[PDB]
RNA sequence: AAUAUAUAGGCGUCUGGGGGGAACGCGGGGAAGUGAAACAUCUCAGUACCCGUAGGAAGAGAAAACAAAAUGUGAUUCCG
RNA sequence: UCUGCUGUGAAUCUGCCGGGACCACCCGGUAAGCCUGAAUACUUCCCAGUGACCGAUAGCGGAUUAGUACCGUGAGGGAA
RNA sequence: CAGCGAAAGCGAGUCUGAAUAGGGCGUAUCCACACAAGAGUGUGUGGUGUAGUGGUGUGUUCUGGACCCGAAGCGGAGUG
RNA sequence: GCUGUGGGUAGGGGUGAAAGGCCAAUCAAACUCCGUGAUAGCUGGUUCUCCCCGAAAUGCAUUUAGGUGCAGCGUCGCAUG
RNA sequence: AAGUCCAAGAGUGCGGCAGUGAGACGGCGGGGGAUAAGCUCCGUGCGUCGAGAGGGAAACAGCCCAGAUCGCCGGCUAAG
RNA sequence: AACACAGGUCCGUGCGAAGUCGCAAGACGAUGUAUACGGACUGACGCCUGCCCGGUGCUGGAAGGUUAAGAGGACCCGUU
RNA sequence: ACUACGAGUAAAGAUGCUCGUUACGCGCGGCAGGACGAAAAGACCCCGGGACCUUCACUACAACUUGGUAUUGGUGCUCG
RNA sequence: GAUCGUAUUGGGCCUCUAACCUCGGACCGUAUAUCCGGUUCAGGGACAGUGCCUGGUGGGUAGUUUAACUGGGGCGGUUGCCUCCUAAAAUGUAACGGAGGCGCCCAAAGGUUCCCUCAACCUGGACGGCAAUCAGGUGUUGAGUGUAAGUGCACAAGGGAGCUUGACUGCGAGACGGACAUGUCGAGCAGGGACGAAAGUCGGGACUAGUGAUCCGGCACCUCUGAGUGGAAGGGGUGU
């Protein structure tokens, strides 16, 4: 109507882009537990096999759910939780 | 052919907030006013411009003391 | 013909891991002085857009 | 001008942390004043700058 | 020739050109109404129009290129 | 990075140019010479076809004397 | 199909912050059970478990003359 | 002085013993085609039926006041009762 | 605390689609005006017209009675 | 009663002049040459045309103040 | 359309509405009081948009002009 | 710190001719040629003209802007914020209705601890008088509160003294008000402080005006980023 529209009297969002940033598809143990009832090596060709992750990217594994099977897991980055429940249950947490 | 007059302030919407018996939380704003036409009772405190406040949970009571209106906050009990 | 997004609404408005658009608040770039550090504090960060604007600042992030 | 803004910086880090207003012709002088200086940690003297 | 070397110029003979064409190409010049709820930056738009030139197509094309630590691609053009 | 005009103005391979100011190192390439098909764009014109396209106030301006009759000095407009 | 953060980054958490100290955003949602509190309820254990995407009808909307008709006037090139 | 025949000056230009006069019955910037289906917060128009519900002419802001954005008031769907 | 409650077709939250944003008169409370205007500016779980037919006020949007699903050559009433 | 006019005054112009039409070449001025040509105001003829150079123009002069590009590269910074 | 008058009522100047008054049907020649008669989407006024004109409004451009440098050279004095 | 020869380098001056110029003369192309070109004489001459860079004058030309409200428009007046009345005893409420104020000030006029009570009048007192300073009495609010008006304040928020910088940093349950963007209050937690024996109070001023969104840019600091890599430039964050 001709006064300051909104999109114009608010401050612009803070911050840059960063366009060297490193972006992962993340996957977490408790998904892992219910795809791999038998255990086995766990790499991304049967993570994207298996529908859990795109499919020519990287993967970095969080550690949401419970696991409870033997697994050797191998990814481009592991968080501490994630590592550390996989270890647990006798795995393997080998990165890329 | 002119006035000098015409000019005026905005409404600043004093007032009690909160009547008698209503319900509060701790922090509602019971009355706003300029000076001190209320004073504080028990449970109540005044802010810097003059507004009461409640400072516990309860129900509004207004009162008098000495003279003075206050208001004041009755600690409603346990269901 | 694709639709075309507001640049000013891109850079002003972003939404949240549920959908809720947030916007910042106005009053602080400068002049600040004289505004007081409790005026100043709640200021900054950022706050839900309005139901009023929600429909219209929809329309412009998405097209 | 007459009240002009002055900011006030921590004589020990040198950060200016305050910033305020005073009278020049009642006050010539920089501003000797005690206030709390946060990467400091502590009350510390400030002064004009 | 003026003027000496000569040159301009003159004379004779052979070989070409000139103009047209609906669209498409390449290279140059290049608006305004309009939008911005006004307007000049900006847009419209390198559009309308105009100029020179082709060909059955044209232009570009064979790295003084990309890329980013991969013992990686390998002229141009066009399409997603 | 590419490029127009005006000045200034280098070296021939431990040279020179690019890796988004710039510097160092590593990497890539080898400017100031020239040619080149196919993949791509278009239909004045010719042939053969098709249509949940029109059927004479429609469809081309024009199914009939059609760029005709008529209008305008002219560019041009333009039917039934 | 993971989010938080200006970002580095961390990740069912994350950012601010000196803070296990509050707040912001997030962990689909519900049920049962304990622990705390009645500053509005929170925190923990179990279960049940999470719904998107691609065609197409409809209503709005964006870019296009955009529901249809209508100026005075402005540019380019030409005719008088 | 009038006049015949022939010729010249062209559009932000000509010509004018000056009136804003004349330049093909139009001139405070000719005519034609093209940009172009110019733009118009303005005027006008917008075509068959029935059933259910049913307003506003207020507030704020506005280069705004005969326009518009948000709110208020309508309707349809879903949730809560 | 009840009432209405096979309805007000009520409130509240979100979403799709709106129109409106020139009001008028009458009754009460007021401002401006001359305590003039069929004047002008406000308030009103005030009304009607707008967007409302039927009856009365002779005619007569805004006053009084009364809210038209259709038919009947039945009855009782409102204002008058 | 407006324009023109014969007459007046001022200003410009030393000659492919000044002025003007043209991007330029070229043209008119003028096959003229200050008793000529162009611009401005006044408007036969008679008597006359007073004061102000502060403002704004036009003409002339640079002793100062201010002032572009270009010449100059002190100092500082990045790289190692 | 088989188009009276009066006093009223109404968007406040009624052939068309109310109450009354008057008037047989249809033509011919005449007059101009009404049909807010016909013609021209008021020229006055306002609001929105143009156009053209003005200036010590703004921003630009032609034109005129200043200096540096290129075309651009030599010998002599003289200053740094 | 002043003078001379070797060198480069610029400024100023007077000349010279060979660039360049001449709508000055004469000859040729040429039979016809006041064009044009060439040859040569006569003059200017490194100036002028022209190209690029640059400063001025520039309604000569061009595109445009030149507000709204308004008992029609114009002229006059106004436009944001604060206070009162209108305003009809919650809130809100219009007019070119009725009255005022603001675009600051204070380094104490802020924080805290402690103490005090005015104005007015009567009487007595050297200048001194209605009113200066002193004394006694009556005096509950009529004085004063930096500044308008209103609501407050004598329990003092009014007067005085000591110490001092909380006119803090990180936050903030819950609210008021609202078209939105703005705006307002806030207990309480931690750090590090002031005052106080302690309880406790302190995130400016008795309260409400004393102000300006966004964009763009400046400065300081930060354990952010850094276009092959190490830097850097630039960009971010925080305060302003
Ligand atoms: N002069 C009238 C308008 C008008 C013009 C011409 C004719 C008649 C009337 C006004 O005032
Ligand atoms: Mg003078
Ligand atoms: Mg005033
Ligand atoms: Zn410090």
């Amino acid at each position: 109507g001709g006064q300051m529209p909104i999109h114009m009297r608010l401050p612009k969002l803070k911050g840059f882009k960063n366009r060297f940033r490193t972006e992962y598809q993340v996957v977490n143990v408790g998904d892992i537990n219910k795809a791999f009832p038998q255990g086995g090596t766990v790499g991304v060709d049967e993570l994207v096999a298996k529908g859990l992750v795109r499919k020519n990217s990287l993967v970095k594994v969080l550690g949401d759910g419970k696991l409870t099977v033997k697994v050797d897991v191998t990814a481009n980055k592991f968080s501490g939780s994630a590592r550390e429940a996989i270890t647990a249950a006798g795995g393997s947490a080998t990165e890329l | 052919s002119s006035s000098r007059n015409g000019r005026d302030s905005a409404a600043q919407r004093l007032g009690v907030k909160r009547f008698g018996g209503q319900v509060v939380k701790a922090g509602e704003i019971l009355v706003r006013q300029r000076g001190t036409h209320f004073h504080p009772g028990v449970n109540v405190g005044r802010g810097g411009d003059d507004t009461l406040f409640a400072l516990a949970p309860g129900a509004v009571e207004f009162g008098a003391k000495r003279g003075r209106k206050t208001v004041n906050i009755v600690p409603v009990a346990r269901p | 013909p694709k639709a075309k997004t507001h640049s000013g609404a891109s850079k002003r408005f972003r939404r949240t891991g549920t959908g809720k658009i947030v916007r910042q608040k106005a009053n602080r770039r400068h002049l600040l002085e004289h505004k007081p550090t409790k005026r100043t504090r709640r200021l900054d960060g950022r706050t839900t857009v309005s139901a009023a604007d929600n429909s219209r600042i929809n329309k412009l992030l998405n097209g | 001008d007459v009240r002009p803004k002055i900011t006030l910086a921590c004589e020990v880090c040198k950060h200016r942390n305050y910033i305020t207003k005073k009278n020049r012709r009642n006050d010539p002088d920089r501003l000797e004043i005690k206030k709390f200086c946060p990467n400091c940690g502590t009350h510390q003297p400030h002064k004009e700058s």
